């Protein structure tokens, strides 16, 4: 029961020393990423049937 | 009063068509309903649909106008189509009964005895039997009687009556109604026995429910089709006993039977849901 | 190459048709009460595969869903069971299985085992289930106790049956055990078909 | 002497909680309040793969975006060609009860497993012409819930014994073990770099593990019930979790906080599978109500519905090129959507 | 995080009365079915009682019927176990458990020895 608390403190210390950015930065990063690869998403952007391998060759 | 008869015929046609079309669309659109027995239900619905679409309107014209107006060839073709579709419907009912009998009497082997390919072969065989009992005899003049009245009926284009000889009447009635009737009585008696045994194992409501369902099925079928076939046999055996209008009325009751099959065999919750969706 | 693909597909489909015909002719049972233990037997040329789920860590709410389509769950319970109330634990497990949305159509074959243990014990069941002092049979002590436990299980089962599944209790020799599993599976299939035809 | 360590834990918890509260500049819904709404996403079924007898439990595409493997508890592993619908391979399995299957990046090997507590690896490129069982990885004390290839000689597996494991396939040994979860690990998702991977368990928490060290880097909580599915964001700096509480949650790594929640009042069923699109703006989630929902991962507003299954949806199948989605269900059918 | 803190346990002479309170946090308390479990010295976890979402359906173990009363205050997200006429056979650690999933009648694994949605529990000792 003592080693439990001991290396639980150890684990929580491992996860304590971590550089955390602000949520605004992560939100902006995900937004810019989703926006930079938009033209490359067939599901989001319907591609003409000619190049769709599930309608015609 | 003839206007009442016209209204009645129109409503009968309407009900038959509407019902069978709904059944077909429901079984064909929803994937959940594309089961094995639903193939037999589709066969029955298609047969009753052909009935309601082609056999009933011309009979109604014959009844109201008082004569036939489309010639001799169309009269022969209409007789053939009527017999074919009636036979197909009754035999498909018998096949559904046999399928239920197999499912209940051999529950373990039912998966191996019944397959989609075997169901297709069974439906094809039923329709081929109907074809060879309806179209081949009437077109080769094997159904023609040799009585002077029959000679006059066949020689006149404006007369389309169901006058037959002993052989064809007996054989048609046997292959269309009597054998299916006996098979249905047999299978449903066995099914009732099995249901009673299972109810006794479980344990009032259940006995009443089973009795009501089986009574609905068998009583509807019989009360609709038995009078006409009885009159048909006794007519080919003696012409002066049963009048003609009673014969036509019993035939039309048999036709009207076509509108009750959707309500007798397609009341499942899935069927009700498909109907609510579509309609 | 498309012709080769079609030929391979034809061969695979023949094999799959054989496998389908062999798969529908077998019935899978879930025994309850190295990851799994199989047991294949045959009664009247009907094949049965029973599966004992060992090597798990007593949290069943996830791997139980794998048995959503078995033909039956064989629930084994010790009529006799620092003595904890194991009968109530079995009752709670049965109740949770009976009301799981992924098992609401599975029938349960209940096996009340260790009747000689309970028999020598009756001469401790009333400290739990205070209703035993008023229950009456529908020695007499063992009959009272065993039928009381059976009635507790049936009371749990008949509260949400919905007509889709039932419970088949038996008092327990592999001979009649296997015969009973066979008969109960037959009854289960028959009742399913009867309910489908609006007869039950 | 044990109370001071109790309050050591308390100090650590309070410090981490306050440091997380400090990095609360603004909500995701705020900065994403000026983007263009995706609109109604209307996908149709293009292919219906049939042939499985029982319910399908898992599927995986493969780096070619054409072939795909599916596992069905009828005891079958079917490798289909989605373009032509033909069955490329049909593998019978020892144990009928499978829960996961994996396609190797090289396309030469396939992997499966389940209640047998074993991970079976079959070879597909054999001069014999017939698929054999190349390896059997054993050592897990619980059912296998998910497995993923790193390469032709390493595979990461998650088991119901609250443990994950990295296996070398040639020797068949367990090189690294990952412990720390208090419940059944249900899903695992590999990052594009193959150096980290996240895992969700029944304790309503997710954990990020480093493969080359065998230690948990970060723990994420916020779900109210078991986590059934977990998927990485295309860039590898965030992930999404579906749970039995009828919600999806998008978490970020560098922020160490929950970013977004996708849910609706009329949704009271659990999430079984999740997957992003190639751009990552569409979050596809399968539900127990027989349907699949397409959420706008940036706006959290439901954008589409795929409703073609008559039973529980069990797996999702976005391709690597993003051309099609694959949905498996308990109805024994697979569906391809575009 | 999901948290369930039990309190109100202590020492009491035989035939006394107690009131255990379980404070929940981290989830919608109303959408779940709650349970009281206990573990005695040298024994396994034994289910004691359960109460449904609304608070209508209540179930007890036969050993405590007529003595224990389960209550649920959804406004304060609290569970209560009022114990009367306590016997020496009730000495144990009592835990406040939550069913795994919401909107469900089945409650699995509440006594699994490693359930995640169970609290630390409170001690109860009935003696002289
Ligand atoms: C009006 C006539 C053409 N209808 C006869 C009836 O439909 C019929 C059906 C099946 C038969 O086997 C039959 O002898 C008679």
């Amino acid at each position: 029961s003592i080693a439990q608390a001991r290396k639980l403190v150890e684990q929580l210390k491992m996860e304590a020393n971590i550089d955390r950015i602000k949520v605004s930065k992560a939100a902006a990063d995900l937004m810019a990423y989703c926006e930079a690869h938009a033209k490359e998403d067939p599901l989001l952007t319907p591609v003409p049937a000619s190049e769709n391998p599930f309608r015609e060759k | 009063w003839e206007a009442g008869m016209s209204l009645l015929m129109a409503l009968v046609v309407l009900l038959i068509v509407a019902g069978n079309v709904l059944v077909i669309a429901a079984i064909g659109s929803t994937q959940r309903l594309q089961t094995l027995t639903n193939l037999f239900i589709t066969s029955l619905a298609c047969a009753d649909l052909v009935v309601g679409l082609l056999v009933v309107p011309f009979g109604a014209t014959l009844v109201v106008r008082g004569t036939w107006l489309w010639g001799s060839f169309l009269c022969e073709l209409w007789t053939s189509l009527d017999v074919l579709c009636v036979t197909a419907s009754i035999e498909t009912l018998c096949v559904i009964a046999i399928d239920r009998y197999l499912a209940i009497t051999s529950p373990f082997r039912y998966q191996s005895l019944m397959t989609r390919a075997r169901a297709k072969v069974i439906i094809c065989t039923v329709w081929a039997i109907s074809a060879l009992v309806s179209f081949l005899p009437i077109m080769m003049h094997w159904w023609r009687d040799e009585d002077p009245q029959a000679l006059k009926c066949y020689q006149d284009p404006g007369c389309c009556d169901f006058v037959t000889n002993r052989a064809y009447a007996i054989a048609s009635s046997i292959i269309s109604f009597y054998i299916p009737l006996l098979i249905m009585i047999f299978v449903y008696l066995r099914v009732y026995r099995e249901a009673k045994e299972q109810i006794r194992k479980i344990d009032r409501f259940r006995e009443h429910k089973a009795l009501k369902t089986l009574g609905i099925i068998m009583g509807v079928f019989t009360l609709c089709w038995l009078p006409f076939f009885l009159v048909n046999i006794v007519n080919v055996f003696n012409r002066d006993l049963v009048p003609d209008w009673l014969f036509v009325f019993f035939n039309w009751l048999g036709y009207a039977n076509s509108a009750f099959n959707p309500i007798i065999y397609c009341r499942s919750p899935d069927f009700r849901k498909a109907f609510k969706r579509l309609l | 190459e498309e012709k080769g693909q079609r030929e391979a597909n034809k061969k695979i489909e023949k094999q799959l048709q054989k496998d389908k015909q062999v798969y529908r002719a077998t019935h899978r049972l879930l025994l309850l009460g190295s990851g799994i233990f199989e047991t294949k037997f045959q009664v009247d040329k009907v094949n049965f595969h029973m599966f004992d789920v060992g090597g798990q860590r007593d949290e069943r709410r996830k791997w139980i869903q794998c048995f959503n389509d078995v033909t039956a769950i064989i629930f084994v319970v010790a009529s006799s069971s620092n003595q904890t109330n194991r009968l109530q634990e079995a009752l709670n497990l049965f109740k949770s299985i009976w009301n799981n949305r992924w098992l609401r159509t599975i029938s349960v074959i209940l096996f009340l085992n260790k009747q000689d243990l309970l028999a020598e014990k009756v001469l401790k069941i009333e400290d739990y289930f205070p209703e035993f002092a008023r229950y009456t049979t529908p020695d007499p002590r063992v009959t009272r106790a065993k039928y009381f436990i059976r009635d507790e299980f049936l009371r749990i089962s008949t509260a949400s049956g919905d007509g889709r599944h039932y419970c088949y209790p038996h008092f327990t020799v592999d001979t009649e055990n296997i015969r009973r599993v066979f008969n109960d599976c037959r009854d289960i299939i028959q009742r399913m078909h009867l309910r489908q035809y609006e007869l039950l | 002497e044990l109370d001071q360590l109790r309050q050591e834990a308390e100090q650590l918890k309070n410090q981490i909680r306050d440091a997380r509260k400090a990095c609360a500049d603004a909500t995701l819904s705020q900065i994403t309040n000026n983007i263009d709404p995706v609109g109604r996403i209307q996908m149709r079924t293009r292919r219906t793969l049939r042939g499985h007898l029982a319910k399908i439990y898992a599927m995986h595409w493969g780096t070619d975006s054409r072939l795909l493997v599916s596992a069905s508890q009828d005891g079958k592993l079917i490798i289909w060609d989605s373009y032509t619908t033909n069955k490329v391979h049909a593998i019978p399995l020892r144990s009928s009860w499978v829960m996961t299957c994996a396609y190797a990046p090289s396309g030469n090997y396939v992997a499966c497993g389940g209640l047998d507590n074993i991970c079976s690896i079959y070879n597909l490129k054999t001069r014999e012409g017939n698929v054999r069982v190349s390896r059997e990885l054993a050592g897990h004390t619980g059912y296998l819930s998910c497995c993923r290839f790193l390469d032709d000689n390493q595979i990461v597996t998650s088991s119901g014994d609250t443990t994950c494991a990295l296996w070398d396939i040639e020797t068949g040994q367990q090189t690294t073990t990952f412990t720390g979860h208090t419940g059944d690990v249900m899903s695992l998702s590999l990052a594009p770099d193959t150096r980290l991977f996240v895992s969700g368990a029944c304790d309503a928490s997710a954990k990020l593990w480093d493969v080359r060290e065998g230690m948990c880097r970060q723990t994420f909580t916020g779900h109210e019930s078991d986590i059934n599915a977990i998927c990485f964001f295309p860039n590898g700096n965030a992930f999404a979790t579906g749970s039995d509480d009828a919600t999806c949650r998008l978490f970020d790594l560098r922020a160490d906080q929950e970013l977004m929640t996708y849910s609706h009042d009329n949704i009271i069923c659990g999430i079984t599978s999740v997957s992003f699109s190639k751009s990552g703006r569409l979050l596809l989630a399968g539900y127990d109500d027989f349907n699949c929902n397409v959420w706008d991962a940036l706006k959290a507003d439901r954008a589409g519905v795929l409703a073609g299954h008559d039973n529980r949806v069990s797996c999702l199948g976005v391709t690597d090129d993003g051309m099609a989605v694959a949905t498996g269900s308990w109805d024994s059918f697979l569906k391809i959507w575009n | 995080q999901v948290q369930l803190q039990e309190s109100g346990g202590g020492l009491v002479q035989p035939g006394g009365s107690l009131r255990l309170s379980c404070a929940a946090s981290g989830f919608t308390f109303s959408n779940y079915k709650m349970n009281w479990v206990r573990q005695a010295p040298g024994k396994g976890l034994e289910w004691v009682s359960d109460i449904s979402q609304s608070g209508a359906s209540i179930s007890y173990t036969g050993s405590v019927k007529g003595r224990f009363t389960i209550s649920r205050d959804n406004a304060k997200n609290t569970l209560y176990l009022q114990m009367n006429s306590l016997k020496p056979e009730d000495t144990a650690v009592y835990y406040c458990a939550r069913c795994p999933a919401p909107f469900t009648r089945d409650c699995f694994d509440v006594t699994s020895t490693t359930y995640a949605y169970r609290g630390q529990g409170t001690q109860v000792t009935v003696s002289s």
